RNA sequence: UUGACAUUGUGAAGAGACAUAGAGGGUGUAGAAUAAGUGGGAGCUUCGGCGCCAGUGAAAUACCACUACCUUUAUAGUUUC
RNA sequence: GUUCUUUGUAAAGUGCCUUCGAAGAGUCGAGUUGUUUGGGAAUGCAGCUCUAAGUGGGUGGUAAAUUCCAUCUAAAGCUAA
RNA sequence: UUGACCUCAAAUCAGGUAGGAGUACCCGCUGAACUUAAGCAUAUCAAUAAGCGGAGGAAAAGAAACCAACCGGGAUUGCCUUAGUAACGGCGAGUGAAGCGGCAAAAGCUCAAAUUUGAAAUCUGGUACCUUCGGUGCCCGAGUUGUAAUUUGGAGAGGG
């Protein structure tokens, strides 16, 4: 309703008036741990258009990880082959540190069902992506009125899916030229299309 | 927020409180105006079964429910239609982002907003737990003089302090052990 | 654009006698109204401006309208937004120190 | 080392296509099965024809001529100017398109007319049971073939009054290009106040 | 191992060198002189001042320029102190 | 093909005129680095600084800018054969 | 000198949930060597072998910020064709996608962005009753930081 005024609010948090409030936002995010218990959402605008109902189910988590890349536990470079392929620190990851906010609390989500996710505040050491979950074994969810697909075996448990809301956040898998790469997947988008299908009735 | 260091110019109203001399008559004024509870409304439906349902009189043979206005972070029709009078502010306010634009929804339209602290007791006269504002558009003649009188009080204690507050920041509040050495240092530095 | 009706050469297309009814439903996202210019005249006036734009409002009028645009150009990342953001600042200054 | 004057093969050879080649030895397998589902799962299950009357749409581009293609519906504008609504067409069997409409005149004067030879040929059975059977047809897609409308016949008299063509189209292509060149100097000449 | 921005607020902050332009001194022997290594000597508003005015003599005093700048100020500001 | 019930002064859909037209908030774009690919001077994925608009933005296999037109309505989910 | 709301906790109860094997096919993330090589790096092999986790009973993808410059186009994948010409590679060995046409299989839908304001109508839990992949009544909690009904880019909502 009155979320139209919240739409304008974007860079006002960094302006010379609410810039002090920016630290107050990331304040509680670091004071708490990784896995804990939360209550009512802090942002009624974002945690709403992803699926909302004033009852007992829609919550907002608070996961805290590092900020950067990843280095594989190899004995100071167990690889070491080609000078271009080499570089244990040059291997600055490639394709996953965004679902991380769910990929670890997915064990805490395997017993539930992740709805969507978003962002609130960050620094230069940690990451804070608040994720909303919905309990699928809850009778209020199994019935309700709108949603009637939660009962059916549908979801992939958004922590090993790769097709999360934070995963479909990117992943251009449309139909155009910029979407012909991962249109099928990784193997079938190459192993299959490059296969000379030879029937019985050969030419 | 408004105890330790500086305060944001967009707010600077949490340090200001209302006296118990005016707030007393304010709470008692909203006492007579409250919707019926769930325990005294569902049973009432069985009483009007032979007057409204079988009586064929939708909202005809029923007294006017003079209910006080309300709404905080969800106000749309009370601005475009100019139906906002007495406006109150919440106490705790967990969303920090949902308080920096509350006085702006009354200053632009010239709506007499009142900086008050509390919404829990006013949540009892609305059959809930938390409340918000309490304006009156269709008030009776019983409390007509008890409503216009408070208008001149709010406008001379809240409406006159907005532009001046917005300019200045706000601070100078003493801390704790910090002022037990800092203030004692300047005393010996000037006149030992 | 006056088609040819025959083989290609000068014009492009065919003489289509369309009835040109109702097109799409979202050509003009912005307009006058009393709500679109009600939020910015209530929310934007609170915070005012941003720290990186408080310096750009002292380069357009002072250092002319050439190099000042280049400063905001690299500040954003493109020049396509130098007429949708910088141009908007012309109405901000006039609604501040002027009025 | 050197293949001399021979066409060097650059296909999927060097790779391990020993177990990669997905051979398909079906065709007739899924044939009969689907046909056992066309005479049962489509005939003795929900007594309705599969291939309904598809909208005769054309296949453009100069690369292909005298072609013929089908669609997914008759839009909403064609249904509105037919006789019934859009929501009512979803109950009968009339195909309805989506996400947009059409603006062409030839399209409107081809699909709407065809619906007149379909809607007036069938009726609507009541929802209160009954609904007698009068031997229906399980083929509405390939019932009324529509080819390309021929213009004038092969008996046109000799008409000429300055054809040129080869000289006209040559200057037409030049005029298409030389637009921001000829008019460029002309605009800078008429501005001489 | 090193550096800028951001993470990370605030401007009451001791002392310098700059990003466009107009004065200030150019003093070694002799010539009462500011003749600064080199170039330019028929000239710019023309009624009028100096055009090469005197003694001395390697260089002689308006004139769009490669120029080393002893010491200041300077409009919206200033990467590291 | 039958028997047994009144949902309902109800619900849904369609036409014309006046007053109108909301659209997700560190997301898109751009720049640097790594990996991958068929895409030719930045296609997809991951991380970081700067950092979007309301008569708007983006794409349509060759970057950018000025004067016109123009296949869409994303950053959310579910969905037979 | 004395009672409430929000946030943060603690059991062995009615009513629920979590930790894996097999695993064709398929999907997300991370990550090698050998063969060929007019010496070596780039590149090919290879968005690979092996290994791990989750979901489904087909999976991924897909009902348009897509594909065209024509006779405007009518959802995804796969077989045939487009298609071995361009591109990428010490232009060497190699890798090599998509659009038009044609064929088989079709019926599509909805949250926030939106206050009934002159009667908190729906959903969850417990008891009783009953026709138990459910319904009615009474008594709580969640719920003024606004739920529910209506509506989905093809327009839709609010009046006469």
């Amino acid at each position: 309703g009155a979320y139209k005024y919240l739409e304008e609010l974007q860079r006002k948090k960094q302006s010379d008036v609410l810039r002090f409030l920016q630290r107050v936002r990331v304040w509680e995010y670091r004071q708490k741990n990784v896995i804990h218990r939360a209550a009512r959402p802090t942002r009624p605008d974002k945690a709403r258009r992803l699926g909302y109902k004033a009852k007992q189910g829609f919550v907002i988590y608070r996961v805290r990880v590092r900020r950067g890349n990843r280095k594989r536990p190899v004995p100071k470079g167990a690889t070491y082959g080609k000078p271009t392929n080499q570089g244990v620190n040059e291997l600055k990851y490639q394709r996953s540190l965004r679902a991380t906010a769910e990929e670890r609390v997915g064990r805490r989500a395997a017993n539930l069902r992740v709805l969507n996710s978003y962002w609130v505040n960050q620094d230069s050491t940690y990451k804070y992506f608040e994720v909303i979950l919905v309990d699928p074994q809850h009778k209020a969810i199994r019935r309700d009125a709108r949603y009637n697909w939660i009962c059916d075996p549908v979801h992939k448990h958004r922590e090993a899916r790769g097709l999360t809301a934070t995963g479909k956040k990117s992943r251009g898998i449309n139909k155009g030229h910029k979407f012909n790469n991962t249109k099928a997947g990784r193997r079938k988008t190459w192993k299959r299309q490059n296969t000379l299908s030879l029937w019985r009735y050969r030419k | 927020l408004s105890i330790r260091l500086k305060v944001p110019p967009t707010i600077a109203q949490f340090q200001y409180t209302l006296d118990r001399n005016t707030a007393a008559e304010t709470f008692k004024l909203f006492n007579k105006y409250r919707p019926e509870t769930a325990a005294e409304k569902k049973e009432r439906l069985t009483k009007e079964a032979a007057a409204v349902a079988e009586g064929k009189s939708k909202q005809d043979a029923s007294p006017k429910p003079y209910a006080v206005k309300y709404g905080l972070n969800h106000v749309v029709a009370l601005i475009e239609n100019k139906k906002a009078k007495l406006v109150l502010i919440a106490n705790d306010v967990d969303p920090i982002e949902l308080v920096v634009f509350l006085p702006a929804l009354c200053k632009k339209m010239g709506v007499p907003y009142a900086i008050v602290k509390g919404k829990a007791r006013l949540g009892t006269l609305v059959n809930q737990k938390t409340s918000a504002v309490a304006a009156l558009t269709e008030v009776r003649a019983e409390d007509e003089a008890a409503l216009a009188k408070l208008v001149s009080t709010i406008d001379a204690n809240f409406a006159d302090k907005y532009d001046e507050v917005k300019k200045h920041w706000g601070g100078g509040i003493l801390g704790n052990k910090a002022q037990a050495k800092m203030d004692k240092r300047a005393k010996n530095s000037d006149s030992a | 654009t006056v088609k040819t009706g025959i083989a290609i050469g000068l014009n492009k297309g065919k003489k289509v006698t369309s009835m040109t009814p109702a097109p799409k439903i979202s050509y003009k996202k912005g307009a006058a109204s009393n709500r679109t210019k009600f939020v910015r005249s209530l929310v934007r006036e609170i915070a005012g401006l941003s720290p990186y734009e408080r310096r750009l409002i002292d380069l357009i009028r002072n250092s002319g309208e050439k190099r000042a645009r280049k400063v905001a150009k690299k500040r954003l990342g493109s020049f396509t937004r130098a007429k949708a953001k910088v141009e908007e600042m012309n109405n901000i200054i006039a609604a501040s120190r002027r009025h | 080392a050197i293949s001399k004057n021979l066409p060097i093969l650059k296909n999927h050879f060097r790779k391990h296509w020993q177990e990669r080649v997905k051979v398909h030895f079906d065709q007739a397998g899924k044939k009969v099965s689907r046909r056992n589902a066309r005479a049962t799962r489509a005939a003795k299950i929900a007594p309705r024809p599969l291939d309904l009357l598809r909208p005769v749409v054309r296949a453009p581009t100069v690369k292909y001529n005298r072609k013929v293609r089908a669609g997914r519906g008759f839009t909403l504008a064609e249904v509105k100017a037919a006789g019934l609504t859009a929501a009512y067409a979803r109950t009968i069997g009339i195909a309805v398109d989506h996400r947009r409409q059409n603006r062409n005149q030839e399209i409107f004067d081809a699909n709407v007319q065809r619906l007149k030879e379909y809607q007036s040929k069938i009726i609507v059975f009541p929802r209160n049971g009954k609904a007698p059977e009068a031997e229906q047809v399980l083929s509405a897609a390939a019932t009324f073939p529509i080819a390309q409308p021929a213009t004038d016949v092969e008996a046109r008299a000799v008409q000429d009054n300055g054809e040129s063509a080869f000289r006209t189209l040559r200057l037409a292509r030049s005029e298409k290009k030389f637009r921001g060149i000829r008019e460029k100097r002309a605009r800078e000449k008429a501005e001489a106040e």
